[PDB]
RNA sequence: CAGAAUAAGCACCGGCUAACUCUGUGCCAGCAGCCGCGGUAAUACAGAGGGUGCGAGCGUUAAUCGGAUUUACUGGGCGUAAAGCGUGCGUAGGCGGCUUAUUAAGUCGGAUGUGAAAUCCCCGAGCUUAACUUGGGAAUUGCAUUCGAUACUGGUGAGCUAG
RNA sequence: UAGUUGGUGGGGUAAAGGCCUACCAAGGCGACGAUCUGUAGCGGGUCUGAGAGGAUGAUCCGCCACACUGGGACUGAGACAC
């Protein structure tokens, strides 16, 4: 009953932090034509098992700092 | 059969000395019940290019089967630079056409029709591309027979 | 606003009768100028008419039958489109529900114009209340009355007098010994006269 | 390059109608022989053949002419690569107010616009055809 | 166009302009009369057209037609004026109003009252 | 806190209330939580006179809203009615 | 209760566009949305008679959408009317051959929650009628969760040769 | 863009949180338009249009912001208070 997303990570510099890029596919409002559209999610990772490359899995949270509130759930995939 | 006038036109040729003036008269006639024609006329005064357009009209007729007293499909026509859609319409609409449109409608016989020209509104391409799509309407018994199926097969 | 002033000239123009007059006498000895429009230059009816030219004469007569100016008729016209049926059935069906119309023809007056000011001026009850507005909606079984206070007055002698002569419509109820009658149903086209063509009018508000 | 493989068969048979041949061939694939078989059932065509000679593979139409004139007048794709079309089951549209077909692609299979409202599903409209 | 090039750049609509930029949207507008004079039409017409300049609450310095036959202003009138082109005077765009604060009704008229503002005849 | 009372409609002189659980602080023809029901001091002829939905009414006494006198005496009125 | 007693104007009449004549003036005075009228018989200027359209209103100016398929998604064009870069190569991007298995992101269907009231539409009710007020519906074409389908598009695995 | 992006100890709040502070790291955002600049209260709705769209946000209802111009706090359940 909580809120879950799929992405892949595109850094891991930062300490206990991960980011992981969202897609959907949605139709253009007037055109109609399926168009790409992306977003960036900053998650929380305690013990740095998350790479480059992954795919992985968020769940919403309660804020953890400025701009982080989700949490890795699993990995699916290891890059 | 009814006859209606659809425009008259004053023509110049150059000559020396001067010029010479004529008439040019477009005409639709029809049975009101299915049959419709078109034609043009050229003389040096008003009556007799209109007779001239009525014989030319007589002679050039072709049958149209109405659904009733509408069409039996949208239909969407042209002539050159004239581009004419019809779209059948419900009991009590009326003939809502411009000039052009409402003579050869009536004259076929059409009672409710919705109808609009884009392109240019030139009388006689307009007439033309009007013919065409009526001529052109099609019907389910056709389209059963073409297809070797049945009308309620059709739907 | 109402129109005020003379009567013939407007049948004149129309080149009908549009009985504003009593009718005692008949339209061609009262106006001796019937077939010709009352202007200086008045022409006969056979001069070519436009397409707009007809279809404003066509509603404009209805308008001086009845009675009825622009806005009025505009509103009626957009209620009869709005109620399923046929439009002009509608419309004519709306201008026959008039109080003021019943009441002529129900026979108390000689004219619309005398059924108007009767009904203006509170000597016709409705069901059972003096009402005054004269395009009130007469609906089905309602019943007309004469107030007792206007009863045995010349004016409704003479017009109930002339009504005999004249056809008594079929959905009207009218006992003429008290004075009173009973709507049944709006008449429909067989019965209204079939002059008024209705297609004219509904082809111009198209517009 | 050749990216419209549906189009090119429509494009094919539109062209052949207009020249009056009494058949038409192509490179064969299952959705051509679905499209193929959906005409032939709503009697639009004649005959469907598909021969495999080898790995590569050749379908064949036969085409009806009735009164001089060809049976199919119009056929158009509606949906295409730089534009895809998908509709519900309240909104399939109906050709000349029936008197043609809509062919449209559902999760049930490949069947007419009259079938797939019946069915109260939608799809892909992949062509028009009257 | 392409669906690919309208989803990239739109279509472009191109922004109107007024005919009447003096007025600044308003129905009408205070001024006060710079000059007073009269003027010769273009072609093919041939009259003396009595044009007045004004310079306006919004600002603006324009020229505006006296219309009617005879008229009272001068220099330092103060009037109102609407628009309305004269279409054989370049450059006049704006009509005055007979009759509103300093200009006044035209006489001996009896037809069209209402423009002119001349006042019923007892 | 939260109350029940007479929210004014209608037109000029010839009021027509709807009443309706709101929170005390609102405008008297604003915000509100739920409506219940409606009072029509001048129906005649077949107009419905009151209209109240018992149940809902409490309901929301019991959670503890407070009806003002006018919606006491009209809820009386009603319960007598049935 | 008394008596018709207290109560009708505005625009227009050459074509678009329903409705014509006479006097006055003479490229003047003037009119004009566009096309255009006036230089001695002006249906277009001014007055008068007559008429037409509305009517406690009638005209003018201003502003928005429409007509305008005249920014064209529905729904336009580029040889000569405005419009193919002087010609290549190539980055991001868009699109992409055939067979098969799998996934269910796009796509489609069901259910549930939500989408305030008022407003728009429908059937009624109360105002002497109508405006107006009001009961109950329909609608709010959306969003989210969850359960299903697998033809097409996308992802992954394997295979093929017409590019 | 350098409290800037993340982490740890501490402070602070009715409450999560660079909200604040001392250290450690070099991160964070951007052609799917960051930064800069012009204009503008937003919605239910209103007008127009066959529809798709276009224009608009008076009167009624919901939310936000402001109270001669800027910076603060006190009292209080609640204000940074016409």
């Amino acid at each position: 009953t909580v809120r879950t997303l799929t992405g892949k990570v595109v850094s891991d510099k930062m300490d206990k932090s991960i980011v992981v890029l969202i897609e959907r596919r949605v139709q253009h409002p007037l055109y109609g034509k399926s168009i790409r559209r992306s977003t960036k999610l900053h998650a929380h990772d305690e013990n740095n098992v998350a790479k480059i490359g992954d795919v992985v899995t968020i769940k919403e949270s309660r804020p953890i700092s400025k701009t982080k509130a989700w949490t890795l759930v699993e990995v699916v995939e290891a890059a | 059969l009814v006859e209606k006038l659809v425009a008259v036109d004053r023509v110049a040729k150059v000559v020396k000395g001067g010029r010479i003036f004529s008439f040019t008269a477009l005409t639709v006639v029809g049975d009101g019940n299915g049959r419709v024609g078109f034609g043009r006329g050229k003389a040096r005064e008003v009556p007799a290019a209109i007779s001239k357009a009525l014989e030319a009209a007589r002679r050039n007729m072709i049958t149209v089967d109405l659904a009733g007293t509408t069409l039996q499909h949208p239909v969407n026509a042209r002539h050159g630079a004239s581009r004419v859609y019809m779209q059948p319409a419900s009991e009590g609409t009326g003939v809502i056409a411009g000039g052009a449109m409402r003579a050869v409608l009536e004259a076929a016989g059409v009672h409710n029709v919705l109808a609009k020209c884009y392109g240019s509104t030139n009388a006689a391409n307009v007439v033309n591309a009007t013919f065409k799509g009526l001529r052109d309407m099609t019907s389910p018994e056709k389209v059963a027979a073409k297809r070797g199926k049945s009308v309620e097969e059709i739907q | 606003a109402r129109y005020i002033g003379p009567k013939c000239k407007l049948s004149r123009r129309e080149g009908t009768d549009l009985q504003l007059k009593s009718g005692v006498k008949p339209f061609d000895v009262k106006t001796k100028k019937a077939n010709k429009a009352p202007g200086q230059h008045g022409q006969a009816r056979g001069g070519k008419q436009s397409e707009y030219s007809l279809q404003l004469r066509e509603k404009q007569k209805v308008r001086r039958i009845y009675g009825v100016l622009e806005r009025q008729f505009s509103n009626y016209y957009k209620e009869a489109a709005r109620v399923k049926g046929a439009t002009g059935e509608n419309l004519l069906k709306l201008l026959e529900s008039r109080l003021d119309n019943v009441v002529y023809r129900m026979g108390f007056g000689s004219t619309r114009a005398e059924a108007r000011q009767l009904v203006s001026h509170r000597s016709i009850t409705l069901n059972g209340r003096r009402v005054n507005i004269a395009s009130i909606q007469v609906k089905a079984g309602d019943v007309i009355a004469v107030h007792e206070g206007a009863k045995q007055q010349l004016r409704i002698k003479n017009a109930i007098e002339l009504a005999a002569q004249r056809g008594i419509p079929a959905w009207i109820e009218v006992d003429h010994s008290k004075l009173e009658g009973t709507f049944k149903a709006a008449p429909d086209r067989s019965d209204l006269p079939a002059e008024i063509n209705e297609s004219l009018i509904v082809e111009l508000y198209s517009k | 390059s050749m990216q419209d493989t549906v189009a090119d068969m429509l494009t094919r048979v539109r062209n052949a109608q207009m020249a009056k041949k009494q058949t038409v061939s192509m490179p064969s694939s299952k959705l051509k022989v679905a499209i193929a078989n959906v005409l032939q059932q709503e009697g639009y065509i004649s005959n469907v053949e598909v021969a495999q000679e080898e790995t590569k593979s050749t379908l064949t139409i036969t085409l009806k002419y009735f009164e001089g004139k060809p049976v199919i007048e119009m056929v158009k794709r509606v949906s295409r690569p730089g534009l895809r079309q998908y509709r519900g089951k309240d909104k399939l549209p109906s050709v000349k107010q029936g008197l043609g077909i809509a062919i449209v692609s559902t999760s049930k299979g490949i069947m007419t616009d009259r079938a797939a409202r019946a069915a109260g599903i939608g799809g892909e409209v992949i062509a028009f055809v009257s | 166009a392409t669906t690919n090039q309208l989803i990239r750049k739109g279509r472009t609509t191109l922004v109107e302009k007024s005919k009447v930029p003096a007025l600044k949207a308003c129905p009408q507008r205070r001024g006060v009369c710079t000059r007073v004079y009269t003027t010769t039409p273009k072609k093919p017409n041939s009259a003396m057209r009595k044009v007045c300049r004004v310079r306006l609450t919004s600002g603006f310095e324009v020229s505006s037609y006296i219309g009617g036959e005879g008229h009272n202003l001068q220099e330092h009138s103060v009037v109102l004026i609407r628009g309305g082109r004269v279409k054989d005077l370049p450059g006049v765009r704006y009509h005055t109003v007979r009759g509103s604060l300093d200009c006044a009704g035209v006489k001996d008229r009896n037809q069209s009252r209402s423009k002119y503002g001349a006042k019923r005849p007892k | 806190m939260v109350v029940i009372r007479l929210a004014r409609g209608g037109a000029k002189k010839r009021p027509f209330y709807q009443i309706v659980v709101t929170d005390s602080r609102n405008a008297r023809d604003g915000r509100f939580i739920e409506r219940i029901g409606f009072f029509n001091p001048t129906a005649q002829g077949q107009a419905e006179k009151l209209r109240l939905d018992a149940d809902r009414f409490a309901h929301w006494v019991s959670q503890g809203a407070q009806p003002s006198e006018r919606v006491a005496s009209l809820a009386a009125q009603a319960k007598k009615a049935t």
